[PDB]
């Protein structure tokens, strides 16, 4: 069993321990100068396991004053291994992480710790900053505030904070450059993600995407708003409350083919028509305004489902966003246009050594098998959990539930104890913290608006007689520290509000008041219309039992209901894990495609002369129009060489330096290799008369507009027949097998397309 | 807005009658245009019979709305004001060692369709110079327009000097000076000295009989 | 379609120089070359032009001295100037119009 | 060949056809050990060929078989048939299972593995009984109904076998597990068939002229299946591309023959339940006219047989494709067919591409089972060499979808990059 | 393998009895099934007599009883006694053997038994 | 109609059922065939 | 008149079907022969190779 190896590593670490703590500074330093020669002297960093764990255990001592325990030091050796080390929330795992991240900073490359969100990552940096600034590494912390250069410098630092959304922009927009200096990125290494069941996991479904920005349409818009602005609810458009889609009904078909006084809506004629007016359809009814996004100075900022930030440079595509600028009347701008594309496993499975933590892992543990190759180590507690995790109280109806839980934040704040109320929205955290404006109780609200502020919020949110209401921001990562006082009377109750998608992001709400061997009272609030209950509960309990008799005086006391929360929640968890393993198995092939044009567009990158290649690219594109012009089907004399000498003439050869007689009759390959001389002198005389590296600079050019605007459009077709797929399996086909089939059909007229663009500019020019 | 309403792709009519030396002629035509991109491709027609003067000293007087514009200078338009009201423009563009034009033309968009009827009157002409001699090559180079305002009028003024290639070797060095005016009388946007960078492309099709002129052109502006 | 200028320094009034403009992406042989000058300040204005065949006019403040010639053989237009005066001093410019028009970078002439 | 070099250098699927031809060699060996308790000898003695009124043999007759996985994986076949019948708004527990997702799809799969076992274990009583009734009056030893059972659990739990290979060869080896079983199955049986015909011996010409037959009616059936009425299908959802080309539109391709292989094979199930309910009465006067008019190789006998497969062909190609279900799935999500309203008028509109397509492969299946009678007389051949039918059908569906499945993973191999 | 004679069939009216003798060549014998089938035009053919090597006698639904079968080493014969004779019953009358499971079962040549 | 559907159902289980008494005489095989996206505008 | 226009419509859809054409036709006869060829033979040679092993197993 590995855990007998990771505490006898760990009671190696605790025996060495006695030539520390006596050991002054500046030898400390000189230690880590000692595993950096020692390192580049023979020895690898498994043989330097112990004596680095024990040298960064005293210093940790020494500067910051938390001496790590034992199950920190097993959870350092787990993450070194490369194994996801499952260390309950609450029991220091920011504190075991920096044992194999200075471990593995010692060779030289970079080591990445990434986190959720820029709050903790920026907390996390100045908290071990102290700690690796103490032994002469160097911390960057990367942000998504910060110019070329900052990042730059800070990704070139022995270590790197950052987040998972700035590393994979960073890798996207290096992908983008033009010189080899402009890229920020180092060739990465290895990665700490705190975390891991969000970032692997939970938002490893949705894809990393930069667009560039394209024409502006604004009357479709308005027109499309004007519209569906006056459409009468539930007679002329539906909405299924289970996936939210909306449609017209047969009634709302011939309205809109009226309104806009055109024929037909489902012709082909029209489908922007169409495209504008389901978009608007969607921006009205399906997403409403402060649950999922805001409205921040005449721009819609669209608000994290995961995180519960909002995410502010980032837009919803498709053309939604401009729909939801309309529906409010803001300033309607540009339209974007998909550059680059990226998933988290693509990028984070590119890592070369990848480690991670978290508390709530076990639930998905044979998934980091299946998809990261990465096993779950589970290490113990040190001090035994005294949290009195109590259960649930499903209600009746919505308010019936406000008015309880402002009952109970209220009875608890008249002893002063700390109430954390957990929510997930931001409308119905203004709307509790209205309900305690009555009923008078001060509080500090911490919604996605408020987060300019929140840093402090937190150091409010753990003394006597606090109350804080917090959406998903404080429900990851927050660390309330407990004031003075408030252990005695158990303190930081947290009250949630509703049930979230996963045991495991419940379970961590929880895990926000468990802290190490202190004593926290969490509770659960339900309904009946909360509405992960009318999206996703059977049928067979909802009319079948509202039956109870509508008071809402007590909490509903008979377990078919709370089978039925179970339930619920459990078919949201097997919709996310069907849709995750689908879209693994769907971009595991455009991870193909882009590894391979992206290593060849950072190969002609970096080349110090790229003669070879164009004339690679040229000599393919030349083969392939000879074989196109003589097929092996006609016999020879009935080719057609007039229009291959045409060809040659407009493409290659001037307009005049070839004529039928120079061929008439040849087999086609002698024919090739007696154009391709011609070229080869043609450019060699281009090369001594346009310059030696400008000529470089010139085809380099040439070669990445081609690659870039050719792949921007090989994304956008690839994405626009992954939508049909499904229905091709109508015919019984397997649609994997059709869609990986097609789009290497696809690729292979893409690359095609890029020997004949750099072939035709290179040498018409 | 207006011709920000007209981002999508623009039919454009050109109706050409005028007169030199007591010579006729009418030449129309049809195409497209755009403004995201800024350029159009237009198929012109020779609807008379023969050209008395050519081609090339025809394509200036043959629509300058087209434009493309980057971030910064959209502020800074005059032919997004008076559209879809309507455009006047007249100009006097002489030839040196040669007469003079004066054409007359009004671009507008009538119903939806951007037209612009023209009719040019060509004085001051020796028929045996080298315009009507038919001197020119079948091409047109590139230019910079220069545009400026005038209050008094609030319309806009153009000056330019255009190069035509001409067969034996030379070329004719022309002065177009024009007026701009709007019909509409609405928001006018009279901004200082710019400049219109343009090129353009003169071909024919091989599968068409007659004497017909196949016209492609790129507009940019810079300066403001 | 790459002209480039080459062949032009500084010099003292009275010796003789030679200008070359090397075609690239196209043959001399059906396509009208031109050279042009041009002042600091000053338009820049034509000189002279061949016209894709056996004949060449030049404007008339510069006659009887020019000569603008190619070798068809090395793709490139020559200028043979015969006897500076002060007035040629200009940045001279190789000039084509194959589809779109192509200058080229430019060489400098000055006579001092 | 350059291709199966390229199959049997690339390492996995070389591994995978080389499991799979190790389980068809696991699958063949257990065609000789038979049946613990049963007189063997009856067995291979009772040969009453064919042209009987009571022996009208169809697929070629499952006569010198009874081994321990002679109940096939047939009883899988309908069990499953069954269930996706059952779907259709009946009992809603599977209705609810189906609309749900996948984890209560593996309850569904584990109750159809259930009822498939229940009905190995009554069908080998069948079977058995039967086979013991008639061909031959004692087979069994031991004979009576307390012993019938241990014959058919053993039956049983040799399907089951073979339904665990089966999905052990999906997940392992190459493509569908039990279709290269029942191609194992079908295809094993043409060495005997090759003696028999050359046994028996218009020497060579008749050999010939049967031979371009049988390849006249492969590039038929292969002309036949890999047929698509493309409809072409529009997403409204996205911005139509920005300047696409137009030639790999979505499309949603419908086959010309919807139907499958299945309703030829509960045409013989109706065919041949009358004979054998009415075996049961004794030999009256009608039994014997019942008989000659469900002997299918007469011209009543092909005319009903004819008139339940198109009858069945039109059923199940709507059960199969399902206009209903697929123009409320097309108007749930986005898309609509260029021109046709996309709630009810999209169902009419693919329901009338839906008839108007099955006569053709209704037809086409028709004559692909009438077939072999029309080379067993019209040849002279030993009439067990029924070439089509069933057989055809899905040697050459099996054979195709599985080399295509196979050499889609070359294209995972060989992408190329602008380089070189 | 063995090469095996059948006697004792002949012409006979309905409602006599025979006693059909088939003996071998090869004397080792023990072995899986011995038997008796007809052929007769009508074919069907079938096991008319069947005896194991625990001499398990099987008879088949329409002969049932009447007849026995008898074996004996010594001299290699099995004996199928034929009692109350029937007209349907003209026929061939074979007597096979078969070593093993399956095997291959041989025949014999026949007697061909009339009755009528 | 629905109900009809469960009749198509039995009327072909015990049929399937009692065809098995002749399964030396069928023998055939029968085949078994079978969020909203949310960009990063750059500049 | 529902026949006489029913039947020409289907020829009408018929000429919509996206039929396999000459080349990959071929190409499938040819794969489809191919196999059945090889596992007749394959299957030939393992019972064979089966029977007269166990044929000595008894
Ligand atoms: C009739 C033909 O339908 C039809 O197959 C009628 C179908 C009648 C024939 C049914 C097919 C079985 C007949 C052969 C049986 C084998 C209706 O056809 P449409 O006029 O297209 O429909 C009405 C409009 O909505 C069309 O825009
Ligand atoms: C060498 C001889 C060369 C030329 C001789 C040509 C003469 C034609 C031979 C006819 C072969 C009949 C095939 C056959 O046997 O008929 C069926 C069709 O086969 C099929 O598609 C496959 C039959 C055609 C494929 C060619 C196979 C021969 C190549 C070796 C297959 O068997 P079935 O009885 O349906 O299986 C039912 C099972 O219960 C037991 O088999
Ligand atoms: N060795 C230690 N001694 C005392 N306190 C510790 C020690 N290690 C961690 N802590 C405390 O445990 C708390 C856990 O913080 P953090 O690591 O953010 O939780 P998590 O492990 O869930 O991220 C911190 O407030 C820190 O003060
Ligand atoms: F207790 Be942790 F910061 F999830
Ligand atoms: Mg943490």
């Amino acid at each position: 069993r590995t855990l007998n190896r990771y505490e006898k590593i760990a009671n190696d670490i605790d025996a060495i321990r006695g030539d520390y703590e006596n050991l002054s500074d500046d030898a400390l330093k000189h230690k880590t100068i000692e595993f950096k020669e020692r390192l580049e002297k023979g020895a690898t960093t498994d043989d330097l396991l112990v004596e680095a764990f024990a040298v960064v255990r005293e210093a940790s001592r020494r500067v910051t004053g938390m001496f790590p325990f034992k199950v920190q030091l097993m959870g350092g050796v787990a993450l070194h291994d490369g194994n996801i080390a499952e260390m309950k929330t609450g029991e220091g795992k920011t504190l075991t992480s920096t044992l194999p991240v200075y471990l593995n900073a010692l060779t030289g490359k970079g080591v990445h710790v990434v986190t959720v969100n820029e709050y903790l990552a920026s907390r996390d940096a100045e908290q071990m900053g102290k700690i690796f600034e103490f032994l002469g590494l160097t911390v960057g912390l990367n942000l998504n505030s910060m110019s070329k250069d900052e990042k730059r410098e800070a990704y070139a630092a022995d270590i790197t904070y950052s987040t998972n959304n700035e590393l994979g922009f960073d890798y996207l927009r290096d992908n983008m450059v033009l010189y080899k200096e402009q890229m920020v990125q180092r060739p990465l290494h290895f990665a700490v993600i705190d975390e891991v069941d969000s970032i692997l996991i939970d938002e490893a479904r949705t894809p990393l995407i930069i667009s560039g920005q394209a024409a502006k349409s604004t009357k479709l818009y308005v027109q499309a708003n004007a519209f569906v602005r006056t459409l009468k609810a539930e007679k002329d458009y539906t909405y299924d409350i289970k996936t939210k889609a909306v449609q017209l009904t047969e009634e709302g078909m011939t309205k809109a083919e009226k309104a806009f006084g055109i024929d037909n809506l489902f012709d082909v004629k029209h489908v922007a028509l169409n495209h504008h007016i389901n978009q608007a359809l969607k921006a009205h009814v399906a997403m409403q305004k402060d649950v999922d996004y805001v409205v921040e100075d005449g721009q819609v900022v669209i608000v994290d489902s995961f995180t519960g930030r909002l995410m502010k440079g980032r837009r919803y595509s498709e053309g939604l966003h401009q729909a939801i600028e309309a529906k409010e009347g803001l300033e309607i701008q540009n339209e974007s246009m998909t550059l680059a594309t990226i998933t988290f496993q693509n990028y984070f499975r590119m890592y070369e050594k990848l480690a991670g933590m978290t508390g709530t892992a076990k639930t998905e543990e044979e998934e980091f098998r299946n998809i990261y190759n990465m096993q779950v180590v589970t290490i113990p507690t040190n001090r035994p959990v005294v949290r009195d995790d109590r259960p649930d109280l499903i209600y009746r109806t919505m308010e019936g539930k406000f008015k309880a839980v402002a009952e109970d934040v209220a009875q608890r704040y008249m002893t002063g104890q700390p109430v954390l109320v957990g929510t997930v929205a931001v409308e119905t955290s203004e709307l509790i913290s209205k309900l305690l404006k009555n009923k008078g109780i001060p509080h500090q609200v911490l919604n996605a608006k408020n987060h300019e502020r929140e840093a402090q919020i937190i150091e409010e949110a753990g003394q006597k007689g606090a109350v804080t209401i917090a959406t998903n921001m404080a429900g990851r990562g927050t660390d309330i520290k407990l004031g003075e006082g408030v252990k005695e009377l158990g303190g930081l109750a947290v009250v949630g509000t509703e049930r979230h998608e996963s045991r495991r992001i419940d379970n961590q709400l929880r895990g926000r008041s468990g802290r190490q061997g202190d004593p926290g009272i969490t509770q659960f609030y339900l309904s009946m219309e909360d509405e992960l209950m009318r999206r996703f509960g059977a049928e067979r309990t909802m009319a079948m039992l509202d039956r109870f008799g509508m008071d809402d005086s007590t909490p509903i006391q008979s377990k078919m209901v709370s089978r039925a929360v179970e339930s619920s929640q459990k078919r949201v968890e097997g919709n996310n894990f069907d849709s995750r393993k689908q879209l693994l198995q769907y971009d595991d092939v455009l991870r193909q495609q882009r590894e391979v044009i992206y290593k060849q567009r950072f190969e002609v990158i970096d080349s110090e002369n790229l003669r070879e290649i164009v004339e690679n690219m040229i000599k393919s594109s030349l083969e392939r129009a000879i074989a196109a012009y003589t097929p092996r089907e006609e016999l020879p004399e009935e080719w057609k060489l007039d229009g291959l000498v045409d060809l040659i003439n407009t493409t290659y050869l001037d307009e005049g330096a070839l004529e039928k007689s120079d061929i008439f009759g040849k087999e086609p390959d002698e024919m090739l290799e007696l154009i391709m001389d011609r070229i080869i002198t043609k450019y060699n005389e281009k090369e001594e008369q346009f310059g030696k590296e400008q000529m470089r600079e010139f085809e380099k050019v040439i070669v990445l507009r081609a690659v870039d605007s050719k792949w921007m459009d090989h994304i956008d077709a690839m994405d626009q027949l992954r939508q049909g797929i499904h229905l091709r399996a109508y015919a019984q086909t397997n649609p994997l097998r059709e869609y990986q089939m097609e789009g290497f059909a696809m690729f292979e007229h893409m690359i095609e397309s890029i020997e004949d663009e750099v072939a035709k500019f290179v040498m018409k020019a | 807005k207006g011709e920000e309403l007209f981002t999508g792709v623009v039919p454009i009519l050109v109706e050409l009658d005028g007169d030199v030396n007591g010579h006729k002629f009418s030449v129309s035509g049809e195409g497209e245009g755009d403004a995201t991109y800024g350029k159009l491709t237009l198929k012109f027609i020779c609807t008379t019979g023969k050209l008395p003067v050519p081609w090339p000293t025809l394509v200036t007087t043959f629509v300058q709305c087209f434009s493309r514009y980057p971030d910064h200078m959209k502020r800074h338009d005059f032919f997004k004001s008076a559209m879809p009201e309507g455009y006047v423009q007249e100009r006097t563009i002489s030839f040196k060692d040669d007469g003079n034009y004066k054409t007359r033309a009004e671009v507008k968009f009538e119903g939806d369709t951007l037209v612009n009827r023209i009719e040019l009157k060509g004085i001051d002409f020796k028929e045996d110079g080298n315009i009507l001699g038919h001197k020119l090559e079948y091409n047109y180079n590139s230019h910079n327009v220069y545009i400026t305002a005038d209050k008094q009028k609030n319309g806009i003024k153009a000056n330019f000097k255009i190069r035509h290639n001409i067969e034996d070797g030379s070329v004719q060095l022309a002065d177009h000076y024009q007026q701009n005016t709007p019909i509409g009388d609405g928001p006018v946007l009279l901004p200082d000295n710019h400049y219109l960078s343009t090129q353009s492309a003169l071909s024919k099709d091989p599968n068409e009989k007659r004497d017909h002129m196949v016209l492609l052109e790129f507009v940019t502006a810079a300066g403001i | 379609v790459a002209l480039v200028e080459s062949g032009g320094a500084l010099v003292q009034p009275g010796g003789s120089l030679r200008l070359s403009c090397a075609a690239s992406g196209f043959p001399v042989n059906r396509y009208s070359m031109r050279w042009y000058r041009q002042a600091p300040g000053k338009e820049r204005e034509w000189v002279a032009g061949m016209s894709a065949g056996d004949r060449s006019s030049y404007e008339d403040s510069v006659k009887g001295r020019f000569t603008i010639s190619r070798d068809d053989a090395r793709n490139t237009v020559y200028l043979q100037m015969n006897s500076l005066k002060p007035e040629d001093t200009a940045v001279y410019y190789c000039n084509v119009n194959v589809g779109f028009e192509y200058w080229g970078q430019g060489t400098q002439v000055t006579v001092s | 060949f350059r291709t199966i070099s390229n199959f049997m250098r690339v390492s996995d699927i070389r591994n995978k056809i080389i499991f799979t031809l190790l389980m068809l060699i696991v699958f063949r060996i257990g065609t000789f050990i038979p049946v613990p308790s049963v007189n063997t000898d009856v067995l291979k003695l009772q040969d009453q060929l064919n042209a009987f009124g009571v022996l009208n043999i169809f697929c070629g007759g499952a006569l010198q078989n009874f081994s321990i996985f002679a109940m096939g994986v047939m009883p899988y076949i309908t069990a499953s048939i069954i269930v996706q019948l059952l779907q259709m708004d009946v009992v809603p527990k599977f209705a609810e299972w189906s609309k749900q997702g996948e984890m209560g799809r593996r309850k569904l799969a584990q109750f159809t593995r259930y009822f498939t076992i229940v009905l190995g274990f009554i069908q080998a009583l069948g079977m058995s009984y039967g086979f013991n009734n008639l061909a031959g009056g004692m087979l069994i030893q031991n004979p009576g109904i307390g012993t019938y059972l241990l014959i058919a659990v053993v039956l049983t739990a040799g399907t089951a076998f073979l339904m665990w290979l089966g999905e052990q060869i999906t997940a392992k080896g190459v493509g569908n597990g039990i279709s290269i079983i029942i191609f194992a199955g079908i295809v094993s049986g043409i060495p005997t068939i090759l003696n028999q015909i050359y046994a028996q011996t218009l020497n060579i010409v008749r050999l010939l002229l049967v031979a371009l037959a049988v390849v006249a009616v492969i590039v038929g059936v292969i002309y036949i299946q890999q047929a698509f009425r493309k409809i072409p299908i529009q997403y409204a959802k996205r911005l139509e591309g920005r300047n696409p080309v137009g030639g790999h539109s979505t499309h949603l391709p419908l086959k010309v023959n919807p139907a499958g292989v299945i309703p030829v094979i509960f045409a013989v199930s109706f065919l041949i339940a009358p004979p054998t309910i009415a075996s049961f009465f004794g030999t009256n006067d009608v039994t014997l006219w019942i008989r000659r008019t469900f002997d299918y190789t007469h011209p009543v006998g092909m005319t009903i047989y004819v008139v339940l497969i198109i009858a069945f062909t039109y059923f199940y190609a709507f059960v199969q494709v399902n206009p209903e279900q697929m123009a409320d799935n097309l108007k749930k999500q986005g898309g609509y067919i260029p021109g046709i309203r996309p709630g009810k008028n999209t169902q009419e509109y693919v329901t009338r591409i839906l008839y108007r397509l099955t006569l053709v492969g209704s037809l086409f299946l028709a004559f692909i089972a009438v077939l072999p009678v029309f080379f067993v007389n019209f040849a002279n051949l030993p009439p067990s060499a029924q070439i089509g039918g069933t057989s055809l059908l899905i040697v050459v569906g099996v054979a195709l979808e599985t080399m295509k499945q196979l050499e889609s993973q070359l294209v995972k191999r060989h992408y190329r990059g602008f380089i070189k | 393998q063995v090469q095996l004679v059948e006697t004792g069939g002949g012409l006979v009216q309905p409602g006599g009895s025979l006693r059909l003798s088939c003996g071998a060549s090869g004397s080792i014998f023990n072995m899986y099934a011995m038997g008796w089938y007809r052929q007769a035009p009508g074919k069907r053919r079938e096991v008319v007599a069947r005896i194991a090597t625990d001499d398990s006698t099987m008879y088949p639904d329409s002969v049932k009883g009447r007849f026995t079968i008898s074996r004996d080493n010594a001299k290699n014969t099995v004996y199928l006694q034929m009692n109350s004779l029937k007209p349907e019953d003209t026929a061939v009358y074979y007597c096979y053997y078969q070593r093993t499971v399956m095997s291959q079962p041989y025949w014999g040549q026949g007697t061909q038994v009339t009755v009528s | 109609a629905k109900k009809t559907a469960i009749a198509i159902a039995v009327a072909l289980a015990g049929f399937a059922t009692v065809a098995s008494y002749a399964q030396y005489e069928d023998g055939c095989s029968g085949e078994l065939e079978r969020d909203s996206p949310h960009s990063y505008h750059s500049g | 008149q529902r026949v006489t226009n029913f039947f020409k419509e289907v020829v009408r859809e018929l000429k919509k079907v996206s039929w396999p054409n000459r080349k990959e036709l071929v190409n499938y006869t040819a794969v489809v022969l191919a196999t059945v060829a090889f596992f007749t033979v394959f299957f030939a040679v393992i019972d064979l190779g089966i029977s007269q092993l166990i044929r000595l197993v008894f």
